[PDB]
């Protein structure tokens, strides 16, 4: 995914 | 003469679940198509002896 995106952000916050 | 509580405090479970997937997929065609079944030769035949 592209670095600025949400779906990054909401892939990052998953697998805690 | 003693008495039960109404309940009884139960330990609670938080429960975290996670389900990951992932596909990937090609598909190629290419080349040249050609007939397989083609008419043959005929021959006919035709006399009227009388």
């Amino acid at each position: 995914l592209p670095k600025g995106s949400t779906t990054r952000d909401a892939v990052d916050r998953t697998l805690g | 003469l003693a008495t039960p509580s109404p309940f009884d405090m139960e330990k609670m479970v938080w429960l975290d679940v996670n389900i990951l997937e992932i596909r990937k997929s090609v598909l190629e065609n290419f080349g040249v198509d050609w007939s397989k079944q083609i008419p043959g030769p005929f021959a006919a035949f035709g006399k009227d002896f009388v």
